[PDB]
This record gives C-alpha cells, sequence and structure tokens, in this order.
C-alpha cells in the first residue's frame, strides 16, 4: 500500500501486514492525521526559511 | 549551469562550494551540519588534501557578506566501486571538521529512505539543478549561484531520444536534447533537489555528460536512490586517519 501514492504520506511509509505506518525525517513530528510531518526544529531539512518566513 | 536563472540568495541553502586552494573545484549538498554529498570525479586529481575547503551560505563569489561558512574537509569517502576516469558510482561523502551553523542560509537538503526515493521521489518530472559552473560550452564560469529546472527521463527513453560511456542503474538522465539547458563541469557534485509535498529531497548529483547543453545530448546524474544505506551506515561510523577512505559498495 506505500506503492500507491506514498501511502498517503507526506514522507516516509511502511507497510505492516494487510496496515500501513507512515514516519517523517528527524526534525518533524507526525501529526495525528498519521501522514503529516511538522517540523520540531529550527532548520528542519528540505525547507527554504526566507520562503517559509514570507 | 546552461540556460537557467540566477537562484535567488539564500533560495538553495545546502548548495555547497568546494575550493581547493581558493579555486572553484566542485558544488556539493549539505545533508546535515557535518555531512555534504558531492561526486567521486571532483576528487580524482587531489594532491593537497588539506587545501579543500567547503564553503556553505555561499551565493555570489565576488563578494563577502557574512552568510559564508567555511570548513575544512576532514574525510572524503568514496565507493570501492568507483575507478578514477571513470563513470560509474559517481559520489563522495564528506565529513567537515566542524559541524555548520544552520542559518536562514544555511540548511541541510533532505537525504530521503531508499523506498520512498524510488517509489515515489523517482516519479516527480522535475528537478532542480544547481551551481557556480560555466554558463555555456567553452563559457565563463558564474559569479552568482544559478538553478535550472530540469525532466527526469526514463534510462530507455534517454537511450533512445540520444544521438560513450554506458547509463548505469546508478545514473539517470535528466534535462533537455535541444541544446538549450543542462548543468556544466563546474556543477559537477552539485545537487539535483526534488520536491514532494512541501519538501526538497536529495534525488541525484551532478556527475556528466557530453559537453555543456549538446545538441542530442542529457546531463547524466548519480541515482543517489541506491546509495542510501552505503551513506547512513558512514555517517554512523567513527572518523578514520587519513582524509581519503575508500568504503565498500554495497
Ligand atoms: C564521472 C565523471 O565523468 C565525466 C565528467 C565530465 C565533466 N563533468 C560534467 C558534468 C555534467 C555535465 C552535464 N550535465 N552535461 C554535459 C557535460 C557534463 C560534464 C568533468 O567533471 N570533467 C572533468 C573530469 C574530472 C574527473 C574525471 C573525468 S573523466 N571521467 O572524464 O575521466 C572528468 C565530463 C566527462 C565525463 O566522463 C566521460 C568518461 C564521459
Ligand atoms: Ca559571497
Amino acid at each position: 500500500i506505500c506503492v500507491n501514492e506514498n501511502g498517503g504520506c507526506e514522507q516516509y511509509c511502511s507497510d505492516h501486514t494487510g496496515k500501513r505506518s507512515c514516519r517523517c525525517h528527524e526534525g518533524y513530528s507526525l501529526l495525528a492525521d498519521g501522514v503529516s510531518c511538522t517540523p520540531t526544529v529550527e532548520y528542519p531539512c528540505g525547507k527554504i526559511p526566507i520562503l517559509e518566513k514570507r | 549551469i546552461v540556460g537557467g536563472k540566477v537562484c535567488p540568495k539564500g533560495e538553495c541553502p545546502w548548495q555547497v562550494l568546494l575550493l581547493v586552494n581558493g579555486a572553484q573545484l566542485c558544488g556539493g549538498t549539505l545533508i546535515n551540519t557535518i555531512w555534504v554529498v558531492s561526486a567521486a570525479h571532483c576528487f580524482d586529481k587531489i594532491k593537497n588534501w588539506r587545501n579543500l575547503i567547503a564553503v556553505l551560505g555561499e551565493h555570489d563569489l565576488s563578494e563577502h557578506d557574512g552568510d559564508e561558512q567555511s570548513r575544512r574537509v576532514a574525510q572524503v569517502i568514496i565507493p570501492s566501486t568507483y575507478v578514477p576516469g571513470t563513470t560509474n558510482h559517481d559520489i563522495a561523502l564528506l565529513r567537515l571538521h566542524q559541524p555548520v551553523v544552520l542559518t536562514d542560509h544555511v540548511v541541510p537538503l533532505c537525504l530521503p529512505e531508499r523506498t520512498f526515493s524510488e517509489r515515489t521521489l523517482a516519479f516527480v518530472r522535475f528537478s532542480l539543478v544547481s551551481g557556480w559552473g560555466q554558463l555555456l560550452d567553452r563559457g565563463a564560469t558564474a559569479l552568482e549561484l544559478m538553478v535550472l529546472n530540469v525532466p527526469r527521463l526514463m534510462t530507455q527513453d534517454c537511450l533512445q531520444q540520444s544521438r560513450s560511456p554506458n547509463i548505469t542503474e546508478y545514473m539517470f538522465c535528466a534535462g533537455y536534447s535541444d541544446g538549450s539547458k543542462d548543468s556544466c563541469k563546474g556543477d559537477s557534485g552539485g545537487p539535483h533537489a526534488t520536491h514532494y509535498r512541501g519538501t526538497w529531497y536529495l534525488t541525484g548529483i551532478v556527475s556528466w555528460g557530453q559537453g555543456c547543453a549538446t545538441v542530442g545530448h542529457f546531463g547524466v546524474y548519480t541515482r543517489v536512490s541506491q546509495y542510501i544505506e552505503w551513506l547512513q551506515k558512514l555517517m554512523r561510523s567513527e572518523p578514520r586517519p587519513g582524509v581519503l577512505l575508500r568504503a565498500p559498495f554495497p
């Protein structure tokens, strides 16, 4: 199910049997929707501060 | 970069400038505060390993604005399968002597997980390639960081669309066959960054091609997804004496 549309995950996807778990890169936390990743640090990877702060 | 535009200052904050005795050597990508991913071929002719500097927060080479951070390169790690003067396995993992300080101008690019990179990122058509390389084939290199959007091709389509080294499973084609847009030799080692759901990831490294923006030819990039586990294991390893390290691949 991770093979199809990233299993609905915003970042990383793990298959578990039949079951799917989304995960995030370090400096991010998974929201209660179980798909979205929110930054936990000031300078998370792959985000452009001058663009984010705009 | 041929046929691109200036990357507005702070919009390519993971871009690295590699210097050897103050001279422009290659580009690179910052993946965290201590690690830089570049191309193995950038180091084929190094004799003075202590003269190797990485610059973060760089934009304009003519001026110092205070956002630049330079660090000595303490280690250059190359896969055992890379052969100098050849094209395959064109990747290098650089350990900085001291971490860089993350700021609005210095931010790492996400090194994705292999599965996510193969199953999802590999299907995002367009990605950004950047550097201070040649603005034209047989032309001058750029003073300001340039960026270009390039579409990725399937290896079968790249061979069929092209007018030579093989394109291995450790490479991918990206760009245009019309001779208008490409990354160039001075861009070598630089990022091929892919956007997915609001975040940028490292998918390729500027590696090789036949002259810059040559009609009937595409840019060839190291397929980073093949090295995720190799890179991750090395980042968890203790440093070793000596600047150059050849590490087993796989
Ligand atoms: C693996 C490196 O392969 C090569 C690198 C380069 C040139 N870089 C680039 C990079 C991106 C390009 C692009 N997107 N479009 C067009 C041309 C490009 C040229 C470079 O760095 N040269 C100096 C250089 C440094 C070190 C070893 C060797 S090599 N491999 O030619 O001996 C060349 C040219 C030919 C290469 O290989 C041959 C065999 C086809
Ligand atoms: Ca500068």
